[PDB]
């Protein structure tokens, strides 16, 4: 039983806290506002059964924005290869990745 | 970082003073004291009233926790709704106090 | 007295906020050039590090879409020293 | 070491729960949950949640664990192998997790977890002249109307229920 | 997926506005009045493109129009401006309300000479 | 995912198994229950502060208040138990086996 | 008489005058003869870190004015 | 309504002051003429950036410069 | 350099607590038509030094503690919380300038009852435990009106920033819009620190501590007294602040806080003690209804006057 | 209890269940369960004896543990989905934890271990609320999360609930434990047809609530809590023996009665999905429930156990109890099978 009293009576009891793409105070965007807006506008109206297979790209984009697992795995690979080349002496860091370059602005 | 250093300094000063208080007069070689209370050995009687004032504290402190964002909530653009809900929270705290009154909850610690 | 003075304080707050608003285009342009500088530096150091690893695409987006994504803290300050890391990632929180 | 500090606090956090999940005595359990609340508050403070961490102090520790220690001090009249065994068991489980995720930079107990410090996942922008956390909590009175109604009604009913079930009549 | 395309380091070179935050805040309202047009071109480009790489050249115009703002202060009113941003610079919250006579001298000199 | 979530979830499961394996006391059980609530507070807080989802910042406070009220209820239940047997021992609560 | 309590109040008042005077002089000494920068908000921290980068001496408080532009 | 009020003010003046202050706090914002100015000041405080509009060709009331006459004015806030 | 600033905070706190004992004995002496100490030092100034040397070489009382660990931790927690209540205090600049210094102080004062509770349970006396439960219930009772009065006053401030509370009071003292909140605040902070007429720990919990640790509890309690008077001074009697001469603010708030601490000393030599139910009646049936009514008034009042203070 | 306070507390129970039913946010679901538990605790402690306090303590522990697992499932849903809609769950770990939490709230086996205790400890009216109204909100959440419910988990909980609630009541002489093990078996029947057709779940829930309300209303009318006290009914109120006869023959699923209606329809929606073994085993296991229903009808209606002398006094006082809806519920729980296609109103 989902007695949709809110849509029937036209009141907004809890839809505002439901998603990150909703109206936030002082127009603060979430860090994955665009990804969630794209996933919601993809998966709207077509049902969950169609939405699990027809909006997989937007949902993988949004999940990887949220958790950043592919990003952190890529950073793990870059940093670990960098540490191996430092340990082998095949590589040196640049001066701008050591703190001796007087940052931009 | 300055705050963590300050907390560590205050804890270290307190522990140093407590160690001096618990170990400087131990070096006194005074005397061994042979055979070192209104109730003799009876058990502690449970007071229902102390527990009642503690739970009344806890519930009104939860209502305080709801009231704590009000200096930030006065800055909103939806001020009629904000003012209504603020007066409604303080009114429900007052209704909690009135019900605690009239059902003899504030008795012998009034 | 509190009426007059809190009204004056609101006008002073609006003045400070419009000073901020007048400064936000320049700070936004410098911020954009700052993050693009750091991403180009990370890209070139990835190109000179990730030469041995088979099947690696340098600068490959982990996202499917080609829309710009705001850079993560580890994406920008990953290859740098821990002093710049701590200053960027807990500097404001630990400040006094 | 300092870039891992939240992680280090979180390790203390897990240790603190083994300080009372082994259940030595409810007063030592209360002390362990107080130290756990302090370090978990510090974890909340290090993502920028100052108001939420001060709710952990003012309401969880200074409000509620006061009442736990108060009620416990009115019981357990003042004067183990299983406790210390379970304590070292949970401690060795947690340090094996630490050792695995620090030697592999990846672990999977139930979910996959990264092994780098959690500073990496943060945002690189500013929030202007407001804390987003403070304004989202200030939003409780304008946007959060139904939530305030049901929370205040549940607290009023909580006062009524506590007075009913402790009266004995 | 695909390769992200970043601009080269030559595309990011520009004459940086290397002044402090009190120098910016003291000169803020005249910067918001006089450097209006390329700033609003840039910020409209920045909220419509939603991508800073598509907004670089307009930003250069910002970094072009800011410097001409300060040179035109330096050619005519460097001394009341310096006296004003020093008093702004003393304060911890950088209050305008502590610094009204220096603001009055700076606004009088800018309204006369510029 | 992030590494601090590992420790907050594992803390929740530690306090779960503490709340799911009683020793003697009902107070130690309520301590494990409120440790579970505390770990939920920390975990929801780190998510909401992570994703900058602004409106859910009032969410953990609510998660505090209700559940803290819940704790009050449990404490009163414990007191009624301690107003029958003199202790809060869970082995005295076996009158309902028959 | 009643002015006999005044040496103890004077000692206690000097002992309360020391912390505020000391933190004011330390905030002037550690920040280039000025107040400590209050950064309660992330915009204020953004400006303060921009000052740290534009000074060239890795210090936010060393200010750069019209002499730094051409 | 008259003897009862003097009786409760004689016996329990703390409660009478409580309900009087709470009653003024309820009713007086609905009767105050300055309640509207609170709304108008809180909506005129610019926390965000005033993101400009693309001039399509027909916006007669939107200014091109902040010092232009058209647009929202705050002379009521300066004067009061 | 910051460590020097922490030392110049915490060492003069200890010195002012040491000489507050002399000021208490002298002011209670002259209000009782006698003198206070004037033999041990010149004008009595060496009495706290003599008394500290006396207490630190007195025999340890050596109790049978229930828990050794909490018997150690209760003075440690009392002194640590007594010292950390000073670091957001703006005078005119705090040691730790934070955005939520008010709420920080309310939190660290809410944590102060664990020292009383652990010292009461760590003693084997059931009488000491009953006294500790009474003192904890008293303190957590008056923390309610501390929180609500403090919230109602900070509705005129705009934030929980203590440094903003000086900017708030540059045209008027905040006691003029909020004197009923001020007087209930003042009596509630008098009831926080177990101070007369609310001192039922002296009327017939840490009596099992030796002279050293009992002196540490005593000095933590007087550090709380000086601190709550300074916090009441900043909160209701905000002094003039010239930013180019901060010592004007420092001399001014020091004079006001000394007068307010002498006002605590002047209350304790004027009234008899409440019975325990009488100050419970004072909280729950007198202070808390007016506190809620004035909280409604100070919510609705900046809206009806258009005097809502700035967020920043 | 003060009757005004009783009305406010029952409205708060109903309010918490309605807040679960009508809300689209997960925090409001959790709030509805918290409000529901917090308000139902005094209904259990109404008579103030140690059995009610023990039952309320056990109920508090199980429902608090379920609420914590519910909030953990919600938090993992916010991890792996970034949002709060009460809909399908975007992680099998959060799906497993929420199915466990709702199984603990319903008392489905092997989390059934609080249902025969608490129902024994509390009065018949509070047990009526616990076995009828407190099944509404978790079945509503299970209605709305069923695209993410694991099949083997819900079917394991269902068959384990049916078998354990069948073998529970065979050893029982206390009527409230009989209704509790009947509750466990029927909740297994409701959740077994859940992922196939939730309309039949709703039909089983409505028919079970009608029959359980009929049986508790008869128990409150006759003031009997044991089998052997229910056996005195024929010498006092002979019509009530006929009513408990037809209602217990209904609850066993015997045609032509209405309690045959749900389980048959459940089989009617499970043989469509090519499950033949599972509804057969479920139907054969329901014979255990029907066996102890037949035991109760033998003790009450079909034989005459010996009564005592003082019963002759109770012949002189008619029933002054407000037997609310007892003819209506007695008719609806027996003679509703010719109206079987009415179930489309639940679609
Ligand atoms: C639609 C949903 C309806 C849900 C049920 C609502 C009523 C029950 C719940 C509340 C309750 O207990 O009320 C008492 C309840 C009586 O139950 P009881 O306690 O067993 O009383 C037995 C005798 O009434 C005892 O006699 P008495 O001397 O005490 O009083 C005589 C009384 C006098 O009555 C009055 O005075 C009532 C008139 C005034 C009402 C207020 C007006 C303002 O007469 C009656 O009430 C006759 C019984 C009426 C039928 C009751 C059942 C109604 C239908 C329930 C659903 C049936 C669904 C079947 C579907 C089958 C296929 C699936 O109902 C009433 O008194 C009012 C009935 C009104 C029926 C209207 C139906 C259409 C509505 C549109
Ligand atoms: C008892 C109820 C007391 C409060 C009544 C509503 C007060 C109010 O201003 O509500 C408007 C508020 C908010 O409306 P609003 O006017 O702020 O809407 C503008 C839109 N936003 C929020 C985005 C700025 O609530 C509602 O409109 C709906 C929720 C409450 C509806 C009434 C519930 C009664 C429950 C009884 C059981
Ligand atoms: C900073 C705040 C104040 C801190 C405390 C005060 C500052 C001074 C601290 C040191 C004072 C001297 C030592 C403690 C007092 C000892 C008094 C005493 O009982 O002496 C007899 C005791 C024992 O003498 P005894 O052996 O004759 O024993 C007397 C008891 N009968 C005979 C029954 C067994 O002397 C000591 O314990 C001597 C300890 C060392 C003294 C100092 C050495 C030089 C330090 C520089
Ligand atoms: C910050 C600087 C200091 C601030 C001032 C404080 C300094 C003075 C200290 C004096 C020594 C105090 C020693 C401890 C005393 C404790 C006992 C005590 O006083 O109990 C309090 C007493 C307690 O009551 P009681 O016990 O005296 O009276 C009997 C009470 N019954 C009947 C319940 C038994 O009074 C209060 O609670 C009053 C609190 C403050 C009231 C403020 C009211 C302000 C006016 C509001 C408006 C009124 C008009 C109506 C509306 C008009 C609208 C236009
Ligand atoms: C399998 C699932 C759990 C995996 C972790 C197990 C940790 C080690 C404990 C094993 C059980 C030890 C034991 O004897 O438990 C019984 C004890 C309660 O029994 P009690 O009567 O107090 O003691 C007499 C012993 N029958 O029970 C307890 O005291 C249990 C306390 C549990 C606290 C868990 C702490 C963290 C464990 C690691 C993470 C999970
Ligand atoms: C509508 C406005 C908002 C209202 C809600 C907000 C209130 C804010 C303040 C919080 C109050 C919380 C506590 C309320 C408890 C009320 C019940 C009560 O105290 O009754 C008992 C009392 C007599 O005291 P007694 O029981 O004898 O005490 C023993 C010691 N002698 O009985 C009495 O003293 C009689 C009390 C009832 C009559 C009070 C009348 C006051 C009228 C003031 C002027 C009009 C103000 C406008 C609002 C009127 C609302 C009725
Ligand atoms: C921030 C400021 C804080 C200030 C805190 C302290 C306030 C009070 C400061 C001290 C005021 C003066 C104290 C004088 C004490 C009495 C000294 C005296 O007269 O001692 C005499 C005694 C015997 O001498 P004898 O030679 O026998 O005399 C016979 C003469 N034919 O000889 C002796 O006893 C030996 C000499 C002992 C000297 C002790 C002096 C007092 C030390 C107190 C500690 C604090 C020091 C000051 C700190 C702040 C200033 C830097
Ligand atoms: C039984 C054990 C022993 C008992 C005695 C000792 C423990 C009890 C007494 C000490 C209590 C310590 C309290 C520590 C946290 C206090 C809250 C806090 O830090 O608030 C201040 C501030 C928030 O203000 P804000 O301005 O927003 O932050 C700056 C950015 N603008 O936030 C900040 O500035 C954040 C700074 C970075 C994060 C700091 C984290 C500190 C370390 C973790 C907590 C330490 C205490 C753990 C044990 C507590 C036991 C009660
Ligand atoms: C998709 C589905 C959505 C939801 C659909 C609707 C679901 C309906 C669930 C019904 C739950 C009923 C719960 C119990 C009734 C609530 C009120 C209550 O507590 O009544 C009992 C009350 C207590 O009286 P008391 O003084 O305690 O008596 C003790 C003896 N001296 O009074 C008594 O003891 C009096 C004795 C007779 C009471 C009979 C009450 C019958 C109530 C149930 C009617 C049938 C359900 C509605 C129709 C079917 C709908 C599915
Ligand atoms: C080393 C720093 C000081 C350590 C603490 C000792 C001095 C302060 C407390 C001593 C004290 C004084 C002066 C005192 O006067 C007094 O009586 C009212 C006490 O007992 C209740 C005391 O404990």
């Amino acid at each position: 039983p989902f007695f949709d009293v809110q849509k029937k009576l036209g009141v907004d009891l809890d839809h505002w806290m439901t998603i990150q793409s909703a109206e936030q105070p002082h127009r603060i965007p979430a860090r994955c506002h665009a990804f969630e807006k794209e996933w919601i506008e993809c998966a709207h109206g077509i049902g969950s059964i169609r939405a699990e297979k027809e909006c997989k790209i937007e949902f993988e984009d949004f999940r990887e924005c949220l958790l950043r697992q592919k990003t952190m795995k890529r950073l793990n690979a870059i940093k670990r290869q960098r540490d191996k080349l430092i340990k082998e002496g095949k590589y040196t860091p640049p001066p701008h990745h050591s703190g001796q370059e007087d940052l931009r602005p | 970082m300055n705050l963590m250093i300050t907390l560590l300094t205050n804890f270290t000063l307190a522990t140093l003073l407590v160690t001096i208080a618990f170990w400087l007069p131990q070096l006194n070689v005074y005397s061994e004291k042979t055979s070192p209370d209104p109730m003799g050995s009876a058990r502690l009687p449970f007071s229902m009233k102390f527990f009642l004032v503690a739970i009344t504290f806890l519930l009104f402190d939860l209502e305080i926790a709801l009231l704590l964002p009000l200096p930030w909530a006065s800055q909103t653009t939806n001020l009629n709704t904000m003012l209504t809900m603020a007066l409604l929270l303080i009114f429900l705290l007052a209704v909690s106090l009135a019900y605690e009154w009239t059902q003899k909850g504030l008795e012998w610690t009034e | 007295s509190m009426m007059r003075w809190n009204r004056e304080r609101r006008r002073l707050q609006i003045e400070d906020f419009e000073a901020r608003i007048a400064l936000m285009p320049l700070l936004q342009a410098e911020k954009d050039r700052r993050v693009l500088q750091m991403l180009r530096e990370n890209l070139e150091e990835e190109a000179t590090i990730m030469k041995d690893v088979p099947g690696w695409k340098v600068g490959e987006s982990v996202f499917h879409t080609t829309r710009w994504v705001t850079p993560m803290m580890g994406e920008l300050y990953g290859l740098r020293t821990g002093e710049e890391i701590l200053s960027s990632t807990y500097g404001f929180i630990w400040y006094t | 070491m300092m870039t891992y500090i939240v992680f280090i606090l979180s390790i203390i956090f897990v240790m603190g729960f083994v300080g009372f999940s082994s259940k030595p005595s409810p007063i030592y359990g209360g002390l362990g949950l107080i130290v756990s609340g302090g370090v978990g508050c510090g974890i909340v403070l290090n993502f920028g949640g100052s108001f939420l961490g001060l709710m952990v102090f003012l309401i969880y520790l200074g409000g509620m664990m006061v009442v736990f220690g108060y009620t416990t001090a009115m019981a357990t009249e003042q004067y183990n192998k299983v406790v210390l065994g379970t304590f070292i068991t949970g401690l060795l489980m947690e340090f094996l997790m630490v050792y695995y995720v620090l030697k592999d930079k990846e672990v999977e107990i139930v979910f996959k977890f990264n092994g780098m410090g959690d500073w990496v996942i943060y945002d690189t922008g500013d929030s202007g002249f407001f804390s987003e956390e403070a304004m989202g909590i200030a939003a409780l009175y304008s946007y959060g109307t139904w939530l305030v109604i049901v929370t205040g009604w549940s607290l009023l009913i909580g006062v009524v229920v506590i007075m009913e079930i402790t009266r004995g009549n | 997926p695909g390769i992200v395309e970043l601009p080269s380091l030559e595309d990011l070179k520009v004459q940086e506005v290397k002044v402090s935050s009190s120098v910016l805040k003291a000169a803020a309202h005249h910067y918001g009045a006089q450097c209006d047009k390329p700033n609003k071109e840039f910020m409209l480009c920045r909220w419509e493109e939603k991508d800073p790489r598509r907004c670089l050249e307009e930003g250069k115009l910002v970094n072009q129009c800011a410097l001409e703002f300060f040179r035109q202060i330096k050619r005519h009113c460097a001394e009341p401006f310096t006296e004003y941003w020093t008093c702004i610079d003393y304060s911890g919250l950088q209050l305008f309300r502590r610094c009204r006579k220096e603001q009055a001298q700076f606004d009088k000199c800018v309204l006369d000479k510029l | 995912m992030s590494l601090v979530y590992m420790n907050i979830m594992m803390a929740f499961t530690v306090s779960l198994t503490g709340l799911l394996m009683y020793r003697s006391h009902l107070m130690s059980s309520l301590l494990c229950l409120e440790g579970m609530m505390l770990s939920l507070f920390i975990l929801a807080t780190l998510m909401i502060l992570n994703s900058h989802f602004t409106l859910a910042s009032m969410m953990p406070i609510i998660l505090l208040v209700f559940a803290a009220c819940e704790a009050a209820l449990g404490l009163s239940l414990l007191v009624m138990v301690s107003n029958t047997y003199g202790t809060d021992y869970v082995q005295n609560l076996n009158l309902l086996q028959c | 008489m009643w002015f006999e309590v005044l040496p103890g109040i004077a000692v206690m008042g000097v002992c309360l005058f020391i912390p505020g005077m000391a933190t004011a002089r330390i905030h002037r000494f550690s920040n280039g003869g000025r107040e400590k920068r209050v950064a309660h908000y992330s915009y204020q921290w953004y400006l303060m870190e921009r000052d740290r980068r534009v000074s060239g001496v890795n210090r936010y408080y060393v200010s750069k004015g019209l002499e730094n532009i051409d | 309504v008259a003897a009862f009020l003097k009786n409760v003010w004689a016996k329990e003046p703390v409660l009478v002051a409580s309900f009087a202050i709470a009653g003024l706090a309820v009713i007086l914002p609905t009767l105050s003429p300055y309640t509207k100015y609170s709304l108008m000041i809180n909506r005129a405080t610019p926390y965000n950036y005033p993101v400009p509009l693309r001039d399509d060709g027909n916006m007669p009331d939107v200014p091109s410069h902040p010092q232009d006459p058209q647009g929202p004015s705050l002379e009521w806030l300066k004067r009061l | 350099m910051f460590m020097i600033n922490v030392l110049t905070l915490i060492i003069p706190i200890l010195l002012a607590v040491a000489f507050l004992t002399l000021v208490e004995r002298k002011v209670l002496g002259y209000m009782q038509f006698r003198k206070g100490p004037n033999v041990v030092g010149p004008y009595g100034l060496l009495q706290p030094i003599a008394d500290a040397i006396k207490l630190f070489i007195k025999e340890p009382l050596r109790p049978a503690t229930s828990s050794i660990s909490m018997f150690i931790l209760a003075p440690i927690l009392a002194l640590t919380l007594a010292l950390t209540m000073w670091i957001p205090l703006p005078m005119p600049y705090p040691l730790i300038n934070m955005n939520l210094g008010v709420l920080f102080m309310l939190a660290m004062s809410s944590l102060a009852v664990y020292s009383i509770l652990w010292s009461g349970w760590a003693s084997n006396s059931k009488y000491a435990l009953i006294g500790a439960l009474r003192a904890v219930a008293q303190t957590i009772s008056y923390e309610v009106t501390l929180a609500i009065i403090l919230l109602s006053v900070l509705l005129m401030n705009g934030s929980f920033t203590l440094s903003t509370l000086i900017i708030t009071q540059e045209q008027v003292w905040l006691i003029f819009p909020a004197w009923p909140l001020a007087m209930m605040w003042f009596i509630s902070t008098l009831a926080e620190t177990n101070r007369a007429p609310f001192d039922l720990t002296e009327g017939e919990f840490n009596v099992e501590y030796a002279a050293g640790p009992f002196a540490l509890f005593f000095m933590a309690e007087y550090a709380n007294i000086i601190m709550m008077n300074i916090f009441t001074t900043t909160l209701f009697l905000g002094a003039f602040h010239n930013p180019y001469m901060p010592e004007l603010y420092t001399i001014n708030f020091t004079i006001k806080s000394l007068l307010l601490s002498i006002t605590f000393l002047w209350i304790r030599a004027s009234y008899p003690r409440f019975r325990y139910d009488q100050l419970m009646h004072l909280l729950w049936k007198n202070f808390l209804p007016l506190t809620l009514a004035l909280c409604m008034w100070h919510v609705s009042l900046p809206i009806l006057l258009s005097s809502i203070p700035p967020q920043t | 209890m003060n009757p005004i306070i009783l009305i406010i507390i029952l409205m708060t129970v109903m309010l918490g269940t309605i807040i679960v039913m009508i809300s689209t946010h997960w925090l409001l679901i959790w709030i509805g369960f918290e409000m529901n538990m917090l308000a139902i605790i005094p209904i259990m402690m109404k008579k103030h004896n140690p059995r009610a306090t023990e039952a309320s303590t056990k109920y508090f522990l199980t429902q608090s543990t379920a609420s914590m697992l519910l909030m953990m499932a919600i938090i993992i849903n916010l991890m792996f989905s970034g949002q709060w809609t009460v809909m399908k769950l975007f992680n099998p770990m959060a799906s497993m934890l929420m199915t466990m939490a709702l199984a603990m709230k319903l008392g489905m086996a092997p989390f059934h271990f609080w249902v025969p205790e608490v129902t024994q400890g509390i009065p018949l009216s509070s047990g009526l609320i616990l076995l009828t109204w407190q099944k509404l909100a978790p079945m509503s959440v299970l209605y709305q999360i069923l695209p993410s419910i694991n099949l083997d988990l819900i079917l394991t909980l269902s068959i384990l609930s049916i078998t354990i609630g069948g073998w529970g009541g065979l050893n029982q002489t206390q009527l409230r434990k009989i209704m509790a093990y009947s509750s466990i078996a029927h909740m297994g029947w409701m959740t077994a047809v859940l992922l196939y057709n939730p309309t039949m779940t709703l039909l089983n829930l409505i028919i079970y609530i009608i029959m359980t309300s009929t049986m508790f209303t008869l128990f409150m009318a006759n003031s009997t809590t044991t089998t052997l006290s229910l056996s005195h009914t024929w010498n006092k109120a002979p019509i009530m023996t006929i009513l408990v006869l037809i209602t217990l023959l209904s609850m066993g699923g015997l045609p032509p009665l209405s309690g045959f209606m749900p389980k048959w329809m459940i089989i009617q929606e499970m043989t469509k999905n090519d499950s033949i073994i599972l509804p057969t085993l479920m139907a054969i296991t329901a014979l255990l429930n029907l066996y102890f229903y037949m035991r109760l009808t033998y003790s009450t209606a079909l034989t005459m156990f010996p009564s005592t002398n003082n019963m002759k006094m109770k012949w002189q006082f008619p029933t002054t109890k407000r037997m609310t809806l007892l003819p209506t519920m007695t008719v609806l729980s027996t003679m509703l099978l010719p109206l079987t296609p009415i179930l489309s109103i639940l679609e």
